[PDB]
């Protein structure tokens, strides 16, 4: 494509959504608010507009990266693959643990799409690129890439990862976790990969932590030098309830 | 050669105190999870207790909260469980037992390997 894209167009009132969301997060998160939201959004703008969609790069969000600087405790970080609403719920309820959509950066894009035009110096509310059918390079794709690949650099001792169950490929090496997020964890600073599967709920009582994607993910981290843990959320509706209460009976039974 | 051993079980009267011992061997202990489970003769398992690899977690069952102490010696590959005002009703074989994970967050699966267990009596006659 070159003005006409696949994909959904800049999220609507974009601009206001990120300022807001900025704001909220840096009242909310006193350890920052040296930050200055007009000026993240400056900066964020800044990446993509009057640029082409589709030959965006890291360094055009490096601005944005300085000003969105924020040291998550290395030791609690939990990485996800397309579970995401079980991923949020957990760091809601162990509020010490952060997804990347719990750090500024990650809170600001979430669930927004956004690009520009080669100098219209508009942002383009019809449509943007779409990954697979458009182009790879282009605001959105670059933006997670780039935040995802710190975000793992960044981990240590023991990681968590929760995968969907349900899903035909649990492990998807096509993921960001797969692509980015895996071959960027450091042997030097990680002890263990966790492996969370979370069953679909219905019945799936079969140990899906040697479904052969998970033995790919296990070769993989093994390779890494890092140590490869797997389990199993048998009951999704009494994870959180047993992830806070260790010593209920009901939640131990489960052995 | 993944082995737990566990060791101290005897008969001992209500009231005192009896030491258990774990010797692990032939997986890196310092990086999983341990637990005991206890099984009185005749009756159905009963989970105990629960420690992270790292040691900062440590869980008991409300039947062990309070008189009962889970530890772990990382250099020696010893998981312990110290009982205290041993009761009659403590009576069981005492096993130990390998997280698949961390327990750095408590999540519970099946365990993967399991000690032979140590008979612990505890009889006022
Ligand atoms: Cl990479
Ligand atoms: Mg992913
Ligand atoms: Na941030």
């Amino acid at each position: 494509w070159r003005q006409t894209w696949s994909g959904p167009g800049t999220t609507k009132r974009f601009p206001e959504t990120v300022l807001a969301r900025c704001v909220k997060y840096t009242e909310i998160h006193p350890e920052m608010r040296h930050v200055d939201c007009q000026s993240v959004w400056d900066a964020f703008k800044g990446a993509f507009i009057s640029k082409h969609p589709c030959d965006i790069t890291e360094e055009d969000y490096q601005p944005l990266m300085k000003l969105g600087t924020q040291t998550v405790p290395c030791n609690k970080i939990l990485l996800w693959s397309r579970i995401k609403d079980l991923a949020h719920q957990f760091t809601q309820v162990q509020r010490d643990m952060f997804t990347l959509e719990d750090t500024l950066l990650g809170y600001l894009a979430d669930d927004l799409t956004w690009c520009g035009e080669f100098a219209t110096s508009k942002i383009n509310y019809q449509s943007c690129p779409d990954w697979r059918k458009d182009c790879s390079n282009n605001p959105v794709s670059v933006f997670w890439k780039t935040v995802s690949r710190r975000f793992a650099e960044a981990a240590c001792d023991v990681v968590h990862v929760m995968l969907d169950g349900s899903r035909s490929k649990i492990f998807d090496k096509d993921s960001t976790f797969g692509s980015v997020e895996v071959h960027n964890l450091q042997p030097e600073k990680v002890q263990t990969l966790e492996a969370w599967v979370i069953h679909g709920g219905r019945e799936d009582s079969r140990d899906l932590c040697q479904d052969p994607t998970i033995k790919e993910l296990e070769s993989i981290i093994s390779k890494r030098n890092i140590q490869f843990s797997c389990k199993n959320i048998y009951r999704p509706d009494k994870f959180l309830q047993c992830v806070k209460n260790p010593e209920d009976s009901s939640c131990t039974s489960e052995i | 050669q993944v082995q737990l051993v566990e060791s101290g079980g005897g008969v001992v009267q209500p009231g005192r105190s009896l030491r258990l011992s774990c010797a692990a061997s032939g997986f890196t202990f310092s990086s999983y999870g341990m637990h005991w489970v206890r099984q009185a003769p005749g009756k159905e398992r009963e989970w105990v207790a629960v420690i992270s690899d790292d040691g900062s977690n440590k869980y008991y069952a409300d039947s062990v909260k309070g008189r009962f102490t889970i530890s772990r010696d990382n250099s020696k590959n010893t998981l312990y469980l110290q009982m205290n005002s041993l009761r009659v009703e403590d009576t069981a074989v005492y096993y130990c037992a390998k997280d698949r994970g961390t327990m750095r967050v408590v999540v519970y699966d099946t365990l993967d390997i399991w000690g032979q267990g140590t008979l612990v009596t505890v009889s006022s006659h």
